[PDB]
């Protein structure tokens, strides 16, 4: 691969024709292969950390989770389709689906005995053709943007890419997910110049364009099951309908505990069901120092001190005045947005004490939409594109308050 | 009957708003004049009512700040120092003025209103002003397209004004024909190449311009000017002809016309480094007083070199006294490249342009190019190649001087 | 009591800036820097919280209908009403604090020429005519919609500030850029439009 | 000619100009309205441009905004008991945005740029060329976002839509606020690329 | 020159006004018919009677509808100007209107007005239909909707919900006509003359005598819409007046 | 004292002995042009000239009455030059002992010299441009003045000699230093150094500072900050504790004192050890049987901030006091980003390096990936101790804003200030050159 990459780069030079494919071939030498650069000036050593690591850190840091949330999504599908159907009646429905008798090719089958294979490889049937055209379509506008005005492709849409096939229905049209995706890259991500240069979060952007465009393909008791004919309320949901008493799985029949929840054994988006795998993720990233902790420490402080105040102040009609700070953790998409959409360091506050409010104000917006917001169920991504809008003014009042330390000289 | 109602209510209203207005701004808006000093004479102090930018002002009084955007705050010739009032610089003032001026006061009059009482510090130079309307004495063609102007003093003694200055002259609306103006039949040939004498000027309101110098210091009696004849560009025939140059071409001995002062900012320095010029079309008239000064009027032993940009032989002038001066003189060298030599010219020295051929023969050698005071004057693209080629030598900004005349 | 939810209401709920789109040509002009932004929001808050109540009672009080005179409804003198009372508020303030509070001139009195005869004032009062308001209710509110005016300009600033860093295609730059960035605080927006 | 056309794409009042936007994203729901508002605009700028002219060396400068002010304002007045007695379907589309034309700064910059500097007679025209570039953009955004957002143009179901058995689903976004900046940016981004005279540096 | 200024204010001010002052109130007598017409459009609609055109909504409209006032607190009618009547103005007003209680506001709707219009469709000289607005709080807005009515008081013969304000094809299907087409022939009351409309999440079992399918991925608007019947065929809103009209 | 937290010291393979050694002979010395800021020579010798000691080569058009003096007496056998004509260096080929010499005077005497007097020996001799200002880290004009003289007794930078070796060995000098710097400051001398004992001045002037932690703690800029912070109305000087030495040396025995003790140190250096050398050594000569075989990079001064001594530069900078050599790291790996870095060093915690602590790196000078825009995850906070937002700063600087720049305290900042930004920044910016970008335009338009 080496010999090849370098023999053919006399082709895609200017001199050599196929020169306006440039910004991809070298991104995919680069990408395969380390470039051999030398510092130029001072620094002559530089940090082995690169954006190119720093994004493949963060791809893999869901990968737990979207494992997870096949499995999840092939579960619930399977568990609906048997509560609903039986006999030649599955049959049919399971000849009518693609996605189902393309289970039965493979080795899997739609019966209620179904294993933990059939499961993800069902789930997997719903994933990848979404994640495909999220990151064919959003690539395209990656590219066209680099080629057009010059640039060298980068790496930051790879994050871009999986989190937002992880964060819509696992039943979301394809067409759909083209326009969700090409409304992030382009309007909230290209016109600032591509990435470290916005600051709106691209995925929850594309995902906002879909919850206010199409908001019958990504709201309501239709969408979060993959089990046709099948209809059924989230656990959040439920909860603002008639409190923890209403937490139950229909399909099941079972009753959704903390656990269940926890564990993300309940119907969602495909990647934020499990709390506990997106934490293992998120305790990496962490730990590496790509994620800030104080924005998740501020998270989880802004949701605990509303939902706790709610719970203080109580509500003899909204239900959703008695869910505890433990409860809001473990349902909607509050874990997948706390750990890796608000530690989007773009979009997120570049001043220490900016990260502890920005991330308050976003703890503090999801609650508030979550109990005060009749219409929408969850406010994770509204809070967080909220947040966004008031990060930049945050580390402004940081920084005027540090300019105001150095005309004083420190007190020197 | 609501329609009476109605009409009635509409009145009142209106009356009760305008009423508090007008009430209102004579009880909070001051009426009083406005009194500004001028270089803290109070003999020279203005009293000027409130209203009108300051350049109005100064203008009417026995001060006159140079101006040639006028009230547009675009060429920044009007700068003065504001040591007190005025507010803040406005952002298109910065445009011109850096913040280092800023923290001084410079400011310009005419983009700076008046509106309450100012300090003011102009210099001696602006502060001393004099309007005199000299009578021409020559109208000679020096050039195809150069002329040289000369002024008889009307007062007698002789402008007070600074090697490489100017004068600002102000004429009034009139309609001029190029066919009026007279010219040599050597220079009447190339014109008649294209005839432009069917060109008409008509200058519909009275326009100011500005006009280099062309004589040194000692020489009493006669202004020597140079003046470049205003036409519309080859390429562009729909564009009105020359209005303040065109004028000036039109008079003959026996006019007059009107010199507002002197005025002007290019200078050598008072140092013993070499000086280099490079003169192009019109700037051969502040070179010229450089030549002059530094030879009888200083006398000075520093290294002098010229360098001409000119087209054909025809178009070179004032040959004869560059030839004296460095004939008399060796610290003074002059040159001079024809871009493009007429089939009798038969010339054999330097052919091109200046932007080559003085790095080619002087600076290309030179051991220390930085080290030379560089004055420039001419076309903009013999300037701006030009500095290009000096930049390239490592010549600093503060090392060069221009006074491009367009 | 019912005052804070109606302060709320002008604030977050309902956006005179975002929302009502009332005030744009001002909101997307002096976005740039946010000390200035800041300024206008302020001077914006004194013109809407006198504003509004001024017009509130003379609405009441001379144009409500069968107020005057029983019969005879002067609906149709809302505007000129309106648009002349704000006027007239609007200049005499400037003129007060040039000669009476100095600092405040520079402060609040310089954006006060640019919100004269301004949509986002005129669209307040005009709600407050399509609605029946108390004095009480008029105050609060017209405070309420100012100071959510501006939270969206002194938000819309320190994007433009932070965005320095951005490379904008020309053709956007500018004009352009600054009303996808509207578009896009907008969508943040939306986050209280159910409540 | 060329001055009926030049505040059409060389001199927009909302793509080179930041006058009028208020208007922009309000009305630009549906054609209709748009449609509409143009009309308002340009009848009201042509006229307060006309008046303001007539008067204008007799006009103090004292309370000058109030004479120019009340001009416009008793045209909309006037306009609105049009709207209202005829187009009242419109009437009650438009909100209180009828009343904000008073405010709409294409009403007010030209009846100070021109009309108190001009001729009454080409005053008038400068008020329709504005009111046509205003329109330009007005009916723009009213074509997409009625278009992509309803299927319909002036209420003519042009795309059918799912829920009446047709094929296409209308965007709820083209509905909302967002969509009326977004598509007011990509406008001045082509505008942009093809007069880059006005790019800003 | 004040003189100047005066002059000037005062008779641009007279001439802008007279033009203004006559424009309004010359044209107040179409703006009030072109107003009304809105209203009489959608009475006709629901009313079953296709009309088009302002000349043969109007002249409809009068031929076949009869404007009467009702007092909920009695549910009997009462003598007052109907045809001009803004149930909505009076609901504001303490003096025409009460303020519900919590327990009793099932359709959120803050105040209910003393008296409120109904319309009566008359072929002849008989009451062949009675039409009941019925307003209450959907998810964004208030919703305002006419009821046709059968002369038994119980079927109901057609509904339009002529304002409201929820989201395009998930809340605003309300304006469906195969939504609303299927409300003919429903019952509004019970066999124990109670409210018995209901609201079915997930479409109601066919050929229900009360079962109306609720809106897709809409159980909000659609609850709202079981609030509004809940509370306004109940004792508060139009249950004592449809009980007169059970027995005449 | 003042103990640093925040920041790196980066474990370079190749430590210093911290033993003084005589090294190799050099025969060829040069004054480099562009490390002063702002300086445009006017040349005062021409190839082929004989110069003495101390004997003018060229003065400063923007700083009058500056005197770049040269380091030996010898031969001028080139003048290197350019882009637009940039003076690189002024080689001189060493020959003879001639010398200029000035006035001595005896160690009591120093405390109590005339500053103009001072000025004028420290000027003539050449050795004023140790000093340089901040802001802008320039050689401070003739006729001015300042309250805070900041002297770097200590060296943090990584492969830095120990300067308590060095001073030990010239304690008289060192001390007479100080009393001279007690008389040359307005205010008082900032005598910043570690926990070490070093020798000390009895003028109630010179106050000595210990500073602890990783690096930037020895940089004067961070020593400024804390003990004089610097603005446009309030300039500090800076120098480093060998120039101390020197300037004791030419008032006690009026004569340029040349001699420095440089640590050549570096992965490829076999014997990492401290040498005695000459002002201007030519690298060339000094490393030459002395480093490993392959493409190695030369630096004066440390491998963070420092010139790559190739060609017309490969002569001790002024300022430096150490020599770093490095192999170029032109390597291409099949997926190197994506590998477990066991052997790669990091301020992040995301690869293995971080684990096996107390190891030590062979860097080379691969940059570790391309340029990027700034995706700020942290990094630069924890390398900088300052009261400082260095994202919004390093931001600044990206954008050109210099007005912003200078309210977040870009005037505070030297060049080395910003070196451990440039090692972490994901992106790969060189904010060293985007910091002067800025210095030079504030200083332009001001
Ligand atoms: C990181 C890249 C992006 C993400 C990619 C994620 C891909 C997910 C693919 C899921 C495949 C799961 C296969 C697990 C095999 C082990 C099976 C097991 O332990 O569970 C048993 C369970 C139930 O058993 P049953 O199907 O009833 O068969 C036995 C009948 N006596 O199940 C079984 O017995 C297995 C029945 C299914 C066998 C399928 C084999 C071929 C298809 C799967 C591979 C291709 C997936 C699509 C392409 C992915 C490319 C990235
Ligand atoms: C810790 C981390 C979190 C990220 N989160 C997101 C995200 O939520 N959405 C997204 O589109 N890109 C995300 N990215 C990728 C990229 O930084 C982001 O698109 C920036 O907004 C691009 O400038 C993330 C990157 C990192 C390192
Ligand atoms: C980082 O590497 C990247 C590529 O590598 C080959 C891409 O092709 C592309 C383009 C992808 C498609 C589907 C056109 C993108 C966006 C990218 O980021
Ligand atoms: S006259 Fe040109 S700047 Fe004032
Ligand atoms: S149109 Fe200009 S502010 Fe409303
Ligand atoms: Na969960
Ligand atoms: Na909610």
């Amino acid at each position: 691969l080496k010999k090849f990459l370098e023999d053919i780069e006399h082709h895609f030079e200017p001199g050599g024709k196929h020169e306006k494919w440039f910004a991809l071939y070298e991104a995919a030498a680069t990408l395969f292969y380390t470039p051999g650069l030398v510092t130029k000036r001072s620094s002559h050593v530089r940090d082995s950390v690169d954006l190119k690591r720093i994004m493949i850190m963060v791809w893999l840091a869901v990968f737990p989770a979207m494992f997870w949330g096949m499995y999840n999504a092939g579960g619930q599908a399977i568990a609906a389709l048997n509560h609903l159907y039986s006999g030649d009646q599955l049959a049919a429905i399971v000849a009518g689906n693609w996605h189902y008798w393309l289970t039965e090719m493979l080795g899997g089958t739609m019966s209620s005995d179904a294993g933990w294979g059939s499961k993800m490889l069902l789930g997997a049937t719903y994933f990848l053709p979404i994640y495909a055209t999220v990151f064919i379509v959003g690539g395209f506008w990656e590219v066209l943007f680099c080629m057009v005005r010059k640039h060298e492709v980068n790496e930051g849409f790879f994050v871009t890419s999986i989190l937002f096939a992880l964060i819509v229905p696992p039943t979301l049209p394809l067409w759909q997910a083209a326009l969700g995706i090409t409304f992030g890259v382009v309007v909230a991500k290209e016109v600032f110049g591509g990435t470290g240069r916005n600051f709106l979060n691209p995925a929850l952007a594309g995902r906002a364009f879909l919850f206010f465009a199409y908001p019958a393909q990504i709201s309501g008791d239709l969408v979060w099951t993959a089990a046709d004919g099948y209809s059924g309320a989230t656990a959040l949901s439920q909860w603002a309908q008639g409190g923890a008493g209403a937490l139950i799985n229909n399909a099941t029949g079972q009753t959704i505990t903390w656990m269940d929840a926890f564990i993300g054994n309940i119907p969602g988006s495909i990647g934020e069901v499990s709390t506990l795998a997106l934490m293992i993720g998120a305790a990496f990233i962490v730990y590496m120092g790509i994620a800030s902790w104080r924005i998740i420490g501020g998270v989880m402080i802004g949701m605990i001190l509303l939902s706790t105040l709610f719970n203080v102040i109580g509500s003899d009609t909204n239900a959703m005045f008695n869910m505890p700070w433990h409860w809001h953790l473990v349902l909607g998409g509050f874990a997948f947005g706390m750990f890796f959409m608000a530690t989007d360091p773009v979009s997120a506050s570049f001043t220490n004490s900016g990260k502890w409010a920005y991330g308050i104000l976003i703890g503090v917006m999801c609650v508030l939409i979550r109990v005060v917001n009749p219409a929408y169920p969850e406010g994770m991504m509204l809070a967080i594109l909220f947040a966004n809008l008031f990060a930049p003014l945050f580390d402004h009042v940081v920084v005027e308050r540090n300019i105001k330390r150095r005309l004083a000289r420190y007190g020197k | 009957s609501t329609i009476i109602f109605g009409v009635v209510m509409f009145t009142l209203i209106i009356l009760a708003l305008v009423l508090v207005i007008l009430f209102a701004k004579s009880k909070l808006v001051p009426t009083g004049d406005i009194t500004i000093s001028i270089n803290g004479d109070p003999e020279k102090a203005i009293v000027t009512q409130p209203g009108g930018k300051l350049l109005t002002a100064l203008a009417g009084a026995g001060v006159f700040v140079s101006s040639a955007c006028g009230g547009g705050g675009s060429c920044g010739q009007c700068r003065v120092k504001i040591k007190s009032g005025g507010g803040d610089i406005l952002p298109t003032e910065l445009d011109h003025i850096s913040k280092g001026e800023a923290r001084e006061g410079e400011r310009l009059a005419c983009q700076v209103a008046v509106k309450a009482d100012m300090d003011l510090e102009l210099p001696e130079e602006i502060f001393g002003v004099k309007k005199w309307e000299c009578t021409v004495i020559s109208n000679d063609n020096k050039a195809t397209f150069i002329k040289e102007l000369k002024l008889a003093i009307p007062d007698g003694e002789s402008v007070p004004f600074r090697a490489g200055g100017y004068i600002q002259i102000e004429a009034p609306a009139h309609h001029v024909k190029y066919a009026d103006f007279d010219v040599p039949e050597k220079y009447r040939g190339d014109w008649d190449k294209f005839n432009l004498f069917r060109y008409e000027s008509k200058v519909d309101e009275p326009i100011i311009r500005a006009y280099s110098m062309a004589n040194y210091p000692e020489e009493f009696g006669i202004i020597m000017l140079n003046v470049r004849i205003a036409t519309p560009p080859p390429n562009n025939p729909n564009v009105p002809p020359g209005q303040m140059s065109s004028y000036i071409w039109s008079l003959k001995a026996g006019d007059k016309c009107t010199i507002s002062g002197p005025f002007g900012e290019f200078f050598a320095k008072d140092t013993d480094a070499e000086m280099v010029f490079i003169g192009g079309g019109a700037g051969m008239a502040p070179m010229r007083s450089h030549i002059f000064d530094q030879l009888k009027r200083l006398k000075s032993k520093r290294k002098m070199s010229y360098w001409y940009g000119a087209r054909s032989k025809r178009e070179m002038f004032y040959v004869e006294d560059f030839d004296g001066l460095a004939a008399e003189n060796d610290n003074f060298v002059w040159h001079c490249a024809l871009s493009d030599p007429q089939p009798e010219d038969n010339w054999t020295g330097y052919t091109g342009f200046i932007h080559n051929v003085l790095y080619e023969n002087y600076l290309k050698d030179h051991e220390a190019p930085e080290d030379c005071e560089y004055y420039m004057c001419g076309p903009p693209m013999m300037n701006a190649a030009v500095i290009n080629m000096l930049k390239n030598l490592g010549v600093e900004e503060e090392n060069i001087l221009l006074d491009d005349f367009g | 009591e019912h005052y804070i939810s109606l302060l709320v209401k002008s604030i977050f709920i309902e956006n005179m800036a975002l929302s009502f789109f009332l005030g744009m040509c001002t909101f997307l002009a002096v976005s740039k820097k946010v000390k200035t932004s800041f300024g206008l929001g302020i001077a914006v808050i004194v013109v809407l919280t006198i504003s509004v109540p001024v017009n509130n009672l003379v609405y009441n009080l001379v144009l409500k209908p069968d107020a005057l005179v029983e019969g005879v409804d002067l609906s149709f003198l809302n505007f000129i009403t309106f648009i002349g009372v704000i006027a007239a508020l609007v200049q005499i303030l400037e003129m007060i604090l040039d000669r009476f509070f100095p600092p405040l001139y520079n402060a609040l009195g310089i954006f006060l020429p640019l919100i004269t005869v301004n949509c986002a004032i005129f669209g307040g009062v005009s709600f407050m005519v399509q609605r029946d308001y108390s004095f009480a209710e008029s105050v609060v509110y017209g405070f309420g919609s100012g100071v959510g005016w501006m939270l969206a300009i002194v938000a819309l600033a320190g994007i433009r500030e932070k965005m320095k860093y951005s490379d904008v295609p020309p053709g956007l730059r500018g004009l352009g850029i600054t009303f996808i960035t509207a578009g896009l605080m907008a969508l943040g927006f939306m986050s209280f439009s159910g409540v | 000619k060329k001055s009926v056309l030049a505040p059409v794409l060389d001199n927009n009042p909302i793509a080179l100009q930041v006058l009028g936007v208020c208007s922009a994203l309000a009305v630009t729901t549906k054609l209709e309205t748009a449609f509409v508002m143009t009309l308002a605009v340009m009848f009201v700028t042509a006229l307060s441009n006309f008046f303001v002219s007539l008067i204008r060396n007799h006009i103090p400068n004292s309370v000058r905004i109030i004479v120019q002010m009340a001009i416009i304002a008793s045209l909309v007045i006037v306009v609105d008991q049009i709207l209202k007695a005829y187009l009242y379907d419109i009437s009650k589309q438009l909100s209180v945005f009828v009343g904000l034309i008073i405010t709409n700064c294409i009403v007010m910059g030209r009846a100070e740029a021109f009309a108190m500097k001009s001729e009454p007679i080409p005053s008038f025209i400068d008020g329709i060329g504005n009111g046509l570039g205003y329109g330009f953009v007005l009916m723009t955004v009213g074509f997409f976002r009625e278009l992509l957002g309803s299927g319909k143009l002036f209420g003519l179901e042009v795309l059918p839509l799912i829920s009446n058995g047709g094929w296409y689903q209308p965007n709820g976004l083209m509905l909302l606020a967002p969509s009326a900046f977004f598509l007011i940016g990509f406008m001045i981004w082509a505008i942009r690329t093809f007069k880059p005279e006005q790019v800003e540096a | 020159s004040i003189k100047k200024t005066l002059f000037v204010v005062i008779a641009l001010s007279l001439v802008c006004s007279i033009i203004v002052s006559a424009a309004a109130v010359g044209l107040r007598d179409k703006q009030k018919e072109n107003a009304a017409l809105d209203k009489q459009s959608k009475i006709l609609q629901v009313a079953g009677i296709e009309a088009k055109g302002s000349k043969q909504i109007v002249e409809l409209f009068n031929k076949s509808i009869e404007p009467r006032l009702v007092d909920f607190n009695t549910g009997d009618f009462v003598e007052g100007d109907a045809a001009n009547y803004d149930q909505r103005k009076a609901a504001k007003e303490a003096s025409e209107s009460i303020k519900l209680t919590a327990e009793q506001d099932k359709a959120k709707i803050q105040r209910r007005a003393n008296v409120g219009v109904v319309y009566l469709v008359k072929d002849g000289d008989k009451t062949s239909k009675v039409i009941l607005p019925v307003h209450g709080n959907g998810l964004w807005s208030m919703m305002y909707a006419f009821v046709a009515v059968e002369t038994d008081g119980n079927t109901v013969s057609g509904l339009t919900y002529y304002e409201q304000g929820e989201t395009p094809g998930l809340g605003g299907e309300v304006e469906n006509p195969a939504w609303r087409a299927q409300w003919v022939g429903k019952k509004l009351f019970d066999e124990n003359h109670k409210p018995a409309i209901k609201i079915v999440k997930g479409g109601a079992p066919q050929g229900s005598e009360h079962g109306v399918d609720g809106l897709s991925g809409a159980t909000l608007t659609s609850n709202g819409v079981q609030n509004t019947f809940d509370f306004w065929l109940g004792d508060m809103g139009f249950g004592p007046f449809l009980t007169k009209v059970r027995d005449g | 004292m003042i103990t640093i937290k925040k920041g790196l010291d980066l474990p370079i393979a190749g430590t210093p002995s911290q033993v003084i050694s005589d090294g190799k002979a050099i025969k060829k010395v040069a004054l480099l042009g562009e490390e002063y800021v702002g300086m445009r020579p006017t040349m005062h010798v021409r190839v082929g000239d004989e110069v003495k000691k101390a004997q003018i080569l060229f003065e400063d058009k923007k700083n009058p009455g500056v005197k770049f003096t040269s380091p030996v007496s010898g031969k001028v056998v080139e003048i290197n030059r350019g882009a637009k004509r940039v003076l690189q260096s002024v080689v001189i080929e060493v020959a003879g002992d001639d010398q200029v010499t000035f006035d001595k005077f005896e160690a009591n005497q120093l405390a109590s010299l005339n500053r103009d007097a001072i000025k004028t020996q420290l000027v003539e001799s050449g050795l004023w441009t140790a000093f340089r200002t901040r802001p802008f880290s320039k050689v401070p004009a003739i006729d001015s003045t300042s309250e805070a003289i900041f002297v770097t007794a200590m060296d943090t930078n990584p492969l830095a000699a120990e300067p308590t070796v060095v001073i030990n060995e010239q304690s008289e000098a060192f001390v007479a230093g100080l009393d001279v710097l007690s008389a040359l400051t307005t205010g008082k001398v900032y005598v910043c150094k570690k926990g070490t004992s070093l020798p000390r001045s009895q003028q109630p002037n010179v106050e000595e500072h210990v500073f602890d932690g990783p690096h930037p703690a020895g940089l004067a800029g961070t020593h400024m900050h804390f003990l004089y912070p610097v603005s446009a109305d309030h300039v500090a000087w800076s120098i480093n504790y060998q120039d101390v030495i020197a300037v004791g040396q030419l008032f006690l025995t009026g004569e340029l004192y040349t001699q420095r003790v440089v640590s050549l140190a570096g992965p490829v250096v076999n014997k990492p050890r401290l040498v005695r050398t000459v002002m201007g050594a030519s690298l060339e000569q000094l490393v030459d049987s002395e480093i490993m075989p392959g493409e190695v990079r030369i630096i004066s001064g440390s491998v963070l901030s420092g010139t790559k001594a190739t060609g017309p530069h490969a002569y001790l900078g002024r300022y430096h006091l150490q020599v770093s050599v490095l192999r170029e790291g032109r390597d291409k790996e099949l997926f190197g980003w994506a590998m477990p870095g066991k052997n790669k060093f990091s301020v992040t915690r995301s690869f293995l390096g971080h684990l096996f602590k107390g190891q030590v790196y062979n860097m080379t000078t691969t940059t570790n990936g391309s340029d990027r825009s700034m995706v700020p995850i942290g990094n630069y906070e924890k390398v900088m101790p300052l009261d400082m937002e260095p994202t919004l700063l390093l931001r600044d600087l990206c954008a050109g804003d210099s007005d912003s720049a200078v309210r977040l305290g870009a005037l505070e900042l030297d060049e080395e200030d910003l070196a451990l930004c440039t090692f972490v920044c994901p992106g790969k910016y060189e904010y060293g050159q985007l910091l002067r970008e800025c210095l030079d335009k504030i200083e332009k338009e001001g």
